[PDB]
RNA sequence: UAAAUAUAGUUUAAAAACAUCAGAUUGUGAAUCUGACAACAGAGGCUUACGACCCCUUAUUUACC
């Protein structure tokens, strides 16, 4: 069970964090939402109850996550699961010989350093956190969960940065998950498709509506609660590590 | 109402009006002003009948021979879902149009300018310049400017669309194309501008006024690309075509053919096939 | 939740397929163990109670699947998940060159027949049991989890015969996924590797104690338990369809 | 180079493996077609000239093979690169609910038999012919290619026999060249898309132009020319082993 | 053929690239040495003779790499193929509890800008490059191969930085040849393993020579000869494309 | 200005053929099924009607000594 236990969810005031925040505080655990500062995450903490709590962070600065870090720990005293959410994508192509357009570098330097350098950035130092925490019967010491996406396995045209960030996380799973198995850290990368997240909501809507019709089943986009469910579970089995898990409705993206 | 034995009279005199008519093709006849209008209106279904029973006549036999020829009388990869895949594959690169593909603006503010008869002509090539872009490699982004919701276009198309209205891949709004795209990258076509399109930029959007005018309104495009500081284009029709019949204002579906074909690096040569061949003696 | 679902566990006698009928039947669910008639099911189906009946059955065999199919119908009224655990493992190499030995096609077809042949088989004749359940507020008729292995991606030697077994039952996951998705029933695939089943077990105890430690985390044999708390996430996960998931504890198999 | 191999092609009267015959032959090779009597072989056989035979012979069973690769050896004398590209190809949905028909056993059977177990008695007998050569300067005895398909990956509507043993070909292809790797032999695997072969071009040219627009690029049914050409690259690559390559243009097959 | 090719390799100073250059060259192409200005490729560049030139410039900034390109094109006139052998590699776990010691995170970002920014900054500028030239009969404007490791799939413990930049290689490997599709450009991805390039052969002969005997077969390190054999076969090949090779001679990493 | 012409998906000839839209999980004639749309430049007239016949507008192509 997740009772007692404390979860650092990156990113968790909207999105795939937030909903997994919801379903871990309501079965009692404690949440430590990580997001910037503008993100409105203050609010979420305090409607969420007196068991979450918000921290205001950068991922991709070191600074930033250890103050967040600090935090939780005053709060709570100790860091038990590690989610991250936080991500950003761009949809460019890589070249547009009609257009004469290349992709930027910064746009592909930027979402690199959310999705990827700060995955990692996380994954180290919340590492260290766990590392102080006491084995327990099954002599673990914190769970990591990752989100990866389905275009780190087959990404659509223009999701090159997005993708290349993703397919990081893919590879840097398992590597990981060896270095942090002497010391008992369980590292899973989930990679949901098509979810009712702010990120698919920029698409118009009349690109949602079919990408979601082509989920073979169900044929809707994924449910934030039906991904925290799923992170509930990675954390819940004790054999669950270093493999990528894709939740995204059996469905293969087509360009 | 007066209006009923008005026809039924007519009948008698075998005034080319059909057998069957229902009330809401009566109220449409109370609008013709004139008896020729409404001369006009009554064959128009007369020949509506005479096609869907000699339809009907040829259909039943279809049906008689298939049956009968049925009564006189291994490793597969693919399951015969065909046309299924089609129309999946066709989704996906519609959705990738509404994303990167060049805009494609077809202007629906001449909605004043059309009686019923050229209004249900307008959706006719609409449908049919919508389908051509989704099975084309490249396709376009399709953008439905200027469209009323309660406006008879919107009816009209929803009507031939039904359900797949809402399904389609394409940018309709009532907003007007210069509240979109910069005003220095819009080209608005028109048969009548004073400059001719040499080269198809990719750059650039271009705007197709969906008006069919069976009663020519020259200039009415243009008006409208003048009244906002617009620049406008015209095929070199004169300039390739040995032009000897007919108008030089190409249907929708033709015009939006002959941009899919400049789209994807053809010539002019391929470009003005689409042009009807009646209304040109060769190229050169 | 799985309360009140009808489960037919293949192989459920023993093993994987056991440890599931065992949770689920704790769980309010009600299981179908479909086993070999010297398997010793029926003992086991007593232990669990009413809710849990015994099917002798072969599933490499269309009817006696058939008749077990027809006696979950007869004594719950409907199937509404099906668990393939059934299979049995070969250890030859496929040529010895030093002692001449040639890998015999009977172990092959045999391995094929019981592991892939036979699990395709409880798939297509349980699918129309799952046919005739109308569809529930999400539109699913119900669920398939298969049983595949970590050989079908990291085989060892003399594991020909059971990585090509293995490697049918991820290869069709997807297609079959695809096939019964406008019935609204999902597919899934779990891929265990050393797990504290009898077969694994059964190796010498030299060997099984080296492998145990081979895991990166938990370092130790899978227990067939937590193979079972991923079979129930799965049914409760919507979103899960179509999708291998490798629950190994990060452990890849070497020559 | 391929100069002076004697090559072993299966199912070499037609498809792909005609076009390796071809290849190889005119490259100097010495290549042994092995089909079904009723096929071509003969006629093919002598077209390709004094360097080609023809050896009738199914790969189902171990006789045939046995009796064909004897041939080689009587008109050659050693058997250097082994090529299986015979097998059948069945369509058919594991359920149709509207149409309340049930995928056939024997339909599944047969195109496990062909494609996979007829695959696996090929290889464990070339291996013992193979194991007879002296090893080269590379201490290389013989290369092993199979012929898997983009259905083992991500496998249409239909196709779930297929892909099943398309699937365990993939799955058992890293087993086998482990099996193998002491005695000297490379195993090798090849998933082509859609190309060209006598079955795809059976199909209506309406049909033909939309598979050939799904390949991203080149938008063109492969040319089985094409496959020849990876096969000669395999064979004169002695690092290429235990790898799956997937000659499809880049294509994911849509359900 | 590769005759009268041109071919734009990036790190071609030694290592991988220089081997995939010595070989172009002798087949009649021409390359373009596109290394570090402290590489000593201007010698290389003399060694190979006429044929090749050395450009000297730096991946992971955009203005080096187009002054580079532009030599090509004024030396050459056109670019035809872009091998990206451009990499770094750094070895430090995550975290070390016994010492204490976290991954800093300027190893990681170091290793992100040279193997993924740096090959991505290469693959958009050259895109430009191939975009210009008239597409041949077969429709091909170029060819690009990038260089991922094998540690992309299974990474060894303190290769979680290389995994990362190699893992997105291997992600955007598809997005980016969907992207350039419609141009007629193919990106191929080649995975080698262990080759005997200078940064393995100076590890100590106790490390080095385990790693060899660690390939099944050939039980050596990859020749780098060899890598440029397979990039040939790309080269000529015209449906090899949105595929990763791997060239390790079927070894599967250990922890 | 005058004389011949004008097919709003495209041709044919004086009503058809090939296309278009919606629905289809198609067992490989789907090579089909059930629907949608069928206006020979436009408008106004004449006549029991006629695609005839007669004015008017626009447009196209020629001629304008
Ligand atoms: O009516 C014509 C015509 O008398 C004359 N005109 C113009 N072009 C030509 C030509 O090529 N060949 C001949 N024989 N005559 C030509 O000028 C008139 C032009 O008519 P417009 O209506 O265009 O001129 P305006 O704008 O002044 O109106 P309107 O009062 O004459 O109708
Ligand atoms: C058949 S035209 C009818 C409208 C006509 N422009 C008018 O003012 O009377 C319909 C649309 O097709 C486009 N179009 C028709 N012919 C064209 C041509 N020759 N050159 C450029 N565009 C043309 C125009 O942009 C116009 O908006």
């Amino acid at each position: 069970s997740v009772k007692g236990l404390v979860a650092v969810i990156t990113g968790g005031a909207s999105g795939l964090g937030l909903a997994t925040a919801e379903r871990l505080v309501g079965q009692g655990a404690s949440a430590v939402l990580l997001d910037l500062p503008n993100s409105g995450g203050e609010a979420q903490a305090k409607k969420l109850g007196n068991n979450c709590v918000f921290a205001p962070a950068d991922v991709t600065s070191e600074k930033d996550v250890q103050t967040a870090l600090a935090l939780a720990k005053g709060k709570f005293g100790r860091v038990d699961v590690a989610v991250n959410c936080a991500g950003i994508a761009v949809a460019s192509k890589t070249y547009n010989l009609k257009k004469g357009q290349t992709h930027t570098l910064e746009d592909f330097q930027r979402v690199l350093d959310v999705n990827l350098m700060g995955t990692f950035n996380v994954i180290r130092l919340v590492a260290g956190e766990m590392g102080q925490n006491e084995p327990d019967q099954g002599g673990q010491r914190g769970v990591i969960i990752n989100t990866a996406s389905v275009a780190a396995f087959e990404g659509q045209v223009g999701q090159a940065a997005y993708s290349a960030s993703k397919g990081g996380i893919v590879g840097m799973t398992l590597p990981i998950a060896r270095d942090l198995a002497p010391i008992g850290i369980r590292v899973m990368t989930i990679a949901p498709g098509l979810f009712g997240t702010p990120l698919l909501t920029s698409l118009p809507e009349k690109v949602c509506n079919f990408l979601a019709s082509q989920v073979p089943f169900p044929s809707r986009l994924g449910d934030p609660a039906e991904y925290a469910h799923l992170v509930q579970a990675i954390i819940e089995n004790p054999f669950l590590n270093g493999e990528v898990i894709r939740l995204d409705g059996a469905i293969r993206m087509q360009p | 109402a007066a209006t009923r034995e008005f026809i039924e009279m007519w009948r008698l005199l075998g005034r080319e009006v059909p057998e069957h008519i229902t009330e809401e093709e009566l109220k449409t006849l109370m609008e013709c002003v004139s008896n020729t209008a409404k001369k006009k209106y009554l064959k128009y279904l007369y020949t509506k009948e005479k096609v869907k029973k000699a339809r009907q006549i040829k259909k039943e036999m279809k049906a008689a021979a298939r049956e009968e020829a049925k009564n006189i009388k291994k490793n597969f990869l693919f399951l015969r879902l065909w046309d299924r895949n089609m129309d999946i594959a066709m989704g996906w690169k519609g959705a990738q149009a509404m994303q990167f593909g060049q805009p494609l603006v077809f202007d629906m503010a001449y909605e004043n300018y059309m009686k019923r008869k050229e209004l249900q002509n307008t959706v006719s090539q609409l449908l049919e310049s919508e389908g051509w872009n989704r099975r084309n490699v490249d396709p376009f982004h399709i953008y439905f400017c200027n469209l009323k919701i309660d406006g008879a276009l919107h009816r009209e198309l929803v009507k031939r669309y039904q359900e797949k209205w809402d399904k389609l891949l394409l940018t309709s709004t009532e907003k007007s194309h210069v509240d979109l795209f910069p005003k220095d990258s819009i080209i608005y076509l028109t048969a009548d501008s004073p400059n001719v399109m040499t080269t198809f930029r990719h750059d650039k959007v271009y705007v197709i006024g969906s008006f069919v005018d069976k009663s020519m309104q020259p200039g009415t495009s243009l008006a409208k690309a003048k009244r906002l500081n617009l620049a406008t284009e015209c095929l070199p029709l004169d300039k390739y075509l040995q032009w000897e019949i007919g108008n030089k204002n190409l249907t929708l579906d033709q015009m939006i053919r002959i941009l899919l074909c400049l789209k994807n690096n053809g010539n002019w040569q391929e470009a003005l096939q689409f042009v009807p061949k009646r209304k040109h003696t060769g190229f050169l």
